[PDB]
């Protein structure tokens, strides 16, 4: 028998020592097993393979443990996932742009590189050490590992279409959101005044309005008595909201929000951009820039920064 | 009980629910009566996603409450 020895892992952190016999494949020993995300579960150890690191499915209560703390998931078909969208989100390139880690398009990935391109602009951190080192990682441009996880995350495969304001919602489960605390009020002219809190993702998310202003001025909903009534923003706290609406023509201007998306096309199949306030607006659309002063189009969510904000409307007398 | 799901082209969609329905029962009811798939569907009850394992009562979702039916993105 003979045998090369190699190191298994499934958070890159800790690595199992091993000795592989030459004639058995990969999956004879470890099950699937992936070398830099290429699938190698079919193949025969080779002499080049000498104290390489493969990634492996969480096969015993070691390697379990060992992704759960790393991934924050008890999925089991998770390791799996993340490794077969590495296997083509390292073949994508990360250009900077705007001094942003922008995605160059490929493979439906557009909705990828606005989720991508926002949270750089936010103060959010994550939880799961997985989607911490993968994130560094991608701020400083190396951002395979983190698209995969997105993708992991999402319960997308590449080529997927998709959705920023769905995907930020299942990334933001994973981010400490902990202290993220909002206060609604709805008022209506026969019922009164009822007040919610919502606190976490449910804290920072909002679909009907673009507008951060609308959301503290008041927003026309529906009243159970049949008539309408106006909810608005009691208080925030939270070091940015999301504003999102179908998409629908909204002129941005600058001064007013952090940065935004906009969605061309329709239910069936669309493409996004991403524009950024800086010293203009800038259009970013995967590896390429415009700038612009304002921006008309279907922009779907938009972002703004925050602290603390207590509302000015008083009860009604 | 009743509650109305308002949709993207402004169609009130009339409902008979109960509190302890999930939100996945609701858009199979929805799916029968206007032929719209649950998986695009996406449930706001004023201004917050629905989940599909939760339920209308973790929503205090109540008689004649309103949802709005928007759409899944299909960005590539
Ligand atoms: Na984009
Ligand atoms: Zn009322």
């Amino acid at each position: 028998v003979k045998t090369i020895k190699v190191f298994t892992t499934v958070d890159n952190t800790n690595l199992h020592t091993q000795l592989v016999d030459m004639s058995m494949t990969y999956g004879q020993q470890f099950g699937p097993t992936y070398l830099d995300g290429a699938d190698v579960t079919k193949i025969k150890p080779h002499v080049n393979h000498e104290g390489k690191t493969f990634f492996v499915l969480p096969s015993d209560d070691t390697l379990r443990s060992e992704a759960f703390e790393y991934y924050h998931t008890l999925d089991e078909s998770f390791l799996g996932r993340y490794m077969s969208a590495l296997n083509h989100t390292k073949k994508w390139k990360f250009p900077q742009v705007g001094g942003l880690t922008s995605i160059k398009w490929a493979d439906n990935n557009s909705y990828l590189s606005s989720v991508l391109l926002a949270l750089q602009q936010l103060e959010v951190k994550f939880n799961a050490p997985a989607l911490q080192e993968a994130y560094y990682r991608a701020r400083a441009g190396d951002a395979a590992n983190f698209c995969a996880l997105i993708l992991a995350y999402s319960n997308k495969t590449v080529g997927e279409l998709g959705d920023v304001r769905e995907t930020m919602t299942h990334l933001l489960q994973h981010a400490n959101l902990e202290s993220a605390k909002r206060v609604l009020n709805v008022v209506c002219k026969h019922c009164g005044q009822k007040t919610t809190t919502l606190t976490g993702v449910e804290a920072v998310m909002y679909m009907g309005t673009l507008s951060y202003d609308n959301l503290k001025t008041g927003v026309s909903i529906p009243c159970v008595c049949g008539r309408d009534a106006t909810q608005y923003l009691v208080q925030q706290e939270s070091s940015f909201v999301m504003m999102s609406a179908p998409p629908a023509e909204y002129k941005l201007q600058q001064g007013t929000f952090l940065c935004a998306n906009e969605y061309t096309g329709n239910y069936q199949c669309g493409h996004y951009t991403h524009i950024t306030a800086k010293e203009t607006l800038y259009r970013i659309d995967g590896a390429h820039l415009t700038k612009m002063s304002e921006y008309k189009g279907p922009v779907t969510d938009v972002f703004y920064k925050e602290t603390s904000y207590t509302t000015t409307i008083k009860p009604v007398s | 009980m009743q509650i109305f799901v308002k949709t993207l082209t402004g169609k009130t969609i009339t409902l008979e629910v109960e509190p302890s329905d999930t939100i996945e029962n609701v858009k199979a009811k929805i799916q029968d009566k206007e032929g719209i798939p649950p998986d695009q569907q996406r449930l706001i009850f004023a201004g917050k996603q629905l989940e599909d394992g939760r339920t209308l009562s973790d929503y205090n979702i109540q008689k004649e409450s309103t949802l709005h039916l928007v759409l899944r993105l299909r960005g590539g």
